[PDB]
């Protein structure tokens, strides 16, 4: 009833003053600068605040993004852009890059970078809930929702905003297309993990569970692959997590697939399926150790005992023994040589990311207030 | 047989809530 989600560190940024000195001339332009500065500061604080919930994040985030949106969007022409886009330099670290910062003087860069941190916050809020031994039903649902929210933010950043950046991200950086895509995919896989647990707890047909498990594994595999063109040094830890989870959930698939075969009086085949489940599980059991010995971003962990990791282990043995027992007095069936092949159905959509858009430009931005800027120095 | 389909809904509703 608990999950373990590897998390990379949050991004950090230089505090930004929004002080333009002689540029800004007027009470109104000054006020909007203070409101930007303070809304940003409050938002940044929430990322590390333990009392923060999804409501506060959205509330603080909207407050900032709506003000920040005045540096990006035109007030009238949808084909134009704020004259203020380049007024302010923003500086950010990157998820795989440690403390090595990167900077752009582009307000669009800030919007994507901060939004990316908002998305990560949601994945970290989810993973914190997923680790509570006492996690309740509502908390699990929130884990699922939060990951879907995160998926949608990352994706929105990628599709409609990333292409505005005049300096593309360097390989391995958070604002790059390939990396950001892996986060979307991982979120889906992680969120689908929660779904599977409910289906299992709720006693759903084994065909459904097996298929959902298999699709979950596939997502993890795609994420693993998506990152695979990165330098191995700083991706190695993360890819180990994804690959471990991939192997781990394939075992889940073989396990529940065995039930389907056994229920069909194909018990010989069922036994063979469970044997493959043991293998996949052992591979996962090996990979989860390498992760613990592999250096890279985030705290060190040694995945074996998670209530999730051990349950599949008990399920596999009991499900395997059940099959062979049936085989010994009932079926008397041969154990096939080759592992069974997996269905690969189309998407079930249970994993659809919740669409995200930034809020509209704050109504504090008016042509008069905007007029109180630049003036040319 | 057909049970698998019936169940599929119960998840869609659980997930399609929030």
């Amino acid at each position: 009833d608990t999950h373990w989600f590897h998390r990379n560190p949050l991004k950090a940024t230089a505090p930004v003053s929004f002080n333009y000195y002689g540029v800004v001339t007027g009470p109104s332009a000054s006020k909007i600068c203070n409101d930007l500065r303070s809304s940003r500061a409050r938002l940044l604080e929430l990322f590390t605040d333990l009392s923060c919930n999804p409501e506060m994040m959205k509330n603080a985030a909207d407050s900032y993004f709506s003000l920040l949106q005045g540096f990006i969007n035109s007030l009238d022409e949808s084909t134009q852009e704020s004259k203020l886009r380049y007024i302010q330099n923003f500086k950010w670290t990157d998820t795989l890059q440690g403390q090595v910062p990167s900077a752009q003087q582009d307000a669009v860069f800030e919007l994507i970078s901060m939004g990316f941190n908002v998305a990560l916050w949601y994945t970290k809020y989810a993973s914190r809930l997923a680790g509570k031994e006492n996690i309740t039903e509502d908390e699990a649902k929130e884990v699922h929702r939060s990951l879907k929210i995160a998926a949608g933010i990352f994706k929105h950043l990628k599709e409609s905003h990333l292409p505005k950046l005049i300096t593309p991200a360097e390989k391995g950086r958070d604002l790059e297309s390939r990396l950001i895509e892996a986060y979307v995919i991982q979120c889906q896989a992680e969120a689908q993990e929660v779904t599977i647990a409910r289906a299992i707890e709720l006693k759903h047909a084994p065909g459904l569970i097996a298929a959902l498990a298999y699709e979950t594994a596939n997502f993890y595999q795609k994420a693993d692959h998506t990152l695979s063109s990165l330098e191995p040094a700083y991706s190695a830890k993360w890819r180990k997590y994804l690959h471990l989870k991939m192997c781990f959930y394939t075992a889940y698939a073989y396990c529940y697939h065995g039930e389907t075969l056994l229920a069909s009086d194909k018990c010989g085949e069922a036994i063979r399926s469970l044997q493959e489940a043991e293998k996949l599980y052992a591979k996962a059991e090996a990979l989860c150790k390498e992760y613990g010995e592999t250096k890279g971003p985030g705290p060190t962990v040694k995945p074996s005992g998670h209530l999730f990791f051990r349950k599949l282990g008990n399920l596999v043995k009991n499900t395997l023994e059940k099959c062979q027992r049936e085989n010994g007095f009932i079926y008397f069936q041969k154990i096939p040589t080759e592992a069974p092949q997996l269905e690969l159905k189309a998407n079930y959509g249970l994993v659809e990311p919740i669409p995200f858009e930034f809020p509209p430009t704050s109504v504090q931005w008016t042509p008069e207030t905007l007029a109180a800027f630049d003036l040319t120095k | 047989k057909e049970e698998e389909d019936d169940d599929m809904k119960e998840l869609e509703n659980w997930a399609g809530s929030m």
